[PDB]
């Protein structure tokens, strides 16, 4: 029941998991993340990432939807991808990388 | 903020067994298997601690753990394997983090019901073969019994 | 123009560009990976993740659906999230990781 | 497969400047500005190599690269700054990749324009303090004009 060392692409996709698992299992529900997970990572991880350390409800309650609190399989995804995004396409239409 | 607090300590390392009468027993820390006990001292001993909020139905609830170390049971969604937590000493003010390992139970003379407080249509089931889970019920035996072993 | 190394959930994230961006800059558009790189990836680094190695094609065709064969800015991301939950709930609801 | 064969090779190490009239000068391998040349040797020099497919529109497509390198623009997509792509040696067969790095050149006189082969709504525009992008044009100077160096 452990993922040992993986290949490539999973190196990149596994290593999302483990660092989301961490928080996952650090409150109720080790499967999931909750709204205080989120809003930890949003104003503490993310202010360099997501410049909207303050209103996290509106990307919350997208990936919520279900009003699920829980940020699990693939209902946090939206913003998982929003993430891999923002890192490269933050403003990077001209430059936010240096 | 609003706090659900403990309304009272029911029974203790007591076992539940189902209508297909099996002890769930502990297989590992997160996967659990229903079989009739031969060690006695084999299945997961649960005790249950009521919460209180006035969001449950008709029904008061209260969290399944295992009376040494601090093991519910959550919810995940329909008929997927029961994932069992392990945190250090039990909550007595219930946040909404932990609204999966709530449980609504309906006990109807002897047999009793587990009810997901998280996603209603969430019975736990009891499978002849697999682990105990949760799920929708069509031909599952999501029935419970609470029997408790000698010693 | 060049990200330097990050905060944690940039860290996850940053990773998953920087293994991408290795095969997007090896063929045409060093931002965007072609139907060849998506085939050898799908072909050689997934038959582990998505096994599906064959027919490509479908999941190609829901990523490309422009008819833009290039894997770019999170149009991509459909996979690259089916990736990290697949990694996680393959058939997961039973076993999958050992 | 279908391959798109070299037609024929154009000028080269020759720079064009804008009706804005700046020399699309070297900032970065992946940045460039345009900027009215003082070093001369200063904006990168490109060269026009055609290729040849059935899918163009009315003209003849050609790729732009740096003389010594193989550092093409990329059409990417609406007003986002063209990626300086680094490939060494220059592709003889075309493929569904490299569809970005294409140019519909449509010459009028003196005059000419730059359309991109991948997305049509593109065009190579000119500004006077940013990076020489590609967009759809509203009062951006989508113009250019091929002026030579003395040496």
């Amino acid at each position: 029941m452990a993922a040992e060392p993986l290949t490539e692409l999973e190196e990149s996709i596994e290593t999302v998991v483990t660092t989301f698992f961490t928080f996952a299992r650090q409150e109720g529900r080790k499967d999931s993340l909750s709204v205080n997970e989120f809003k930890e990572l949003v104003t503490q991880q993310l202010p360099h990432l997501l410049k909207d350390v303050g209103s996290l409800d509106e990307k919350m309650k997208s990936l919520d939807v279900n009003q699920d609190s829980e940020l699990k399989f693939n209902e946090y995804w939206r913003l998982i991808g929003e993430l891999a995004k923002e890192i490269r396409k933050k403003k990077d239409l001209k430059i936010r990388k240096k | 903020n609003v706090k659900y607090n403990f309304m009272r300590i029911i029974k203790y390392e007591f076992i539940l067994n189902d209508a297909l009468n099996q002890s769930i027993i502990r297989a590992n820390d997160q996967y659990l298997t229903a079989a009739a006990l031969h060690n006695l001292d084999e299945a997961v001993k649960f005790d249950m601690g009521a919460y209180k909020s006035s969001k449950d139905d008709a029904k008061i609830t209260v969290i399944l753990r295992i009376s040494k170390t601090q093991l519910y049971v959550t919810a995940q969604d329909e008929d997927q394997p029961v994932l069992l937590k392990e945190m250090p000493e039990i909550p007595k003010t219930i946040t909404g983090s932990e609204t999966n390992l709530l449980f609504f139970w309906e006990t109807h003379g002897t047999k009793n019901y587990f009810t997901s407080v998280a996603h209603p249509n969430l019975f736990i089931a009891t499978k002849q073969d697999y682990w105990v889970c949760l799920a929708g019920g069509p031909p599952s035996i999501t029935d419970f019994q609470i029997l408790e072993n000698q010693a």
